[PDB]
């Protein structure tokens, strides 16, 4: 009974430990994904656009 | 002088008290042969800025100049070189400098003469504020789709995130009723955090493959789902676990 | 014992998951960094593609 009581807390502590570190992992990971896609979407946007002003010349 | 680069470009040496004192900066500037002033001028191309206070507010409202951090000046001093202008030692800037940064990428700094590296990307990502503001599911699904367009599914762990794979987490589609303190539903709920597989809690219609979780007691539930759905549910026996696909 | 057997398997699953998720974050952060610099470069190549062909008309 005593051993199961401690590891139940240990499971909840590691559940808290797993969640607290990981919650900062995806939040940073999905930040880099979103900060980059705006650069990705807009960099090629002027690339395809300025290529159109080439063929005029 | 000895620098031969400090000539021209009037420097407004008035804010250099971050950690270093004021006088040493302008003494070294004069040794290098640089211009000295403590107020904005027509020839003043750049204005140094150490501590931030009301004069920064004035130069923000009266946008006659920019904010230059002393790190760039220290780099120029130690290297005897003219370090270029990149958005790390800027805080306030002129509009003309804003379209100067529009050459880089927009304002973040994408040098077309110096390629991006680990330092630039890592520190601009650390500096730039969070973009995790809307619902995680839709944004992660968009990340998934753009990954599939570019074949970017390369996470070291591949069980839950964005890797066009779905894992079931409920015995029956309900409010965790069949868990009842003793099935593996809670672990599956906690398992959707940091791995790689398209983030779907349940009912993924875009994946034709059915994988079996650690709950092998859902085989009757999986067959019931197969009968009630049009997706073929197959039992098990790239995840380094009992969860796999053949 | 069944709850404890679940909880021991619960604790081991999270303990195994906690170790691998913290380690993968260091790799994934670099993994995010690799896929972005090449894109910025590959966009720069088509930036470099346009600069020399707008040099002439």
């Amino acid at each position: 009974q005593k051993e199961n009581e401690r590891l139940l807390r240990d499971w909840n502590d590691v559940q808290g430990r797993f969640e607290k570190c990981v919650s900062a992992k995806e939040a940073l990971e999905t930040d880099l994904y979103k900060r980059f896609i705006l650069v990705l979407n807009e960099k090629k946007t002027k690339i395809r656009s300025l290529h159109n002003k080439l063929l005029n010349a | 002088k000895i620098s031969n680069i400090f000539e021209d470009v009037e420097f407004c040496v008035m804010s250099g008290t971050d950690s270093q004192p004021k006088p040493d900066l302008e003494n070294r500037i004069a040794e290098f042969g640089g211009y000295i002033v403590q107020n904005p001028g027509p020839d003043t191309y750049c204005v140094i800025a150490g501590s931030e206070n009301i004069r920064v507010k004035n130069i923000i409202l009266s946008n006659k100049h920019d904010v230059v951090k002393p790190a760039w000046l220290l780099e120029c001093f130690k290297t005897k070189s003219f370090v270029p202008w990149q958005p790390r030692f800027m805080i306030h800037m002129c509009p003309s400098t804003k379209e100067h940064f529009a050459r880089e990428y927009d304002c973040y700094g994408d040098s077309y003469f110096i390629d991006t590296d680990l330092n630039q990307l890592k520190e601009v990502f650390s500096g730039i504020k969070n973009s995790n503001e809307q619902t995680p599911e839709e944004m992660a699904s968009l990340i998934a789709d753009l990954e599939y367009r570019y074949s970017w599914d390369c996470s070291p762990l591949s069980m839950f995130r964005r890797h066009t794979v779905y894992l079931d987490s409920y015995a029956v589609i309900n409010d965790l009723s069949t868990k009842n303190e003793g099935t593996r539903l809670a672990i599956k709920a906690l398992e959707l955090r940091f791995h790689g597989a398209k983030v779907v809690s349940c009912l993924a219609e875009g994946v034709s493959h059915v994988i079996i979780g650690e709950d092998h007691s859902r085989v009757a539930d999986f067959k019931a789902f197969r009968r009630t759905f049009k997706r073929k549910f197959k039992i098990l026996k790239d995840k380094c676990e009992l969860q796999e696909e053949n």
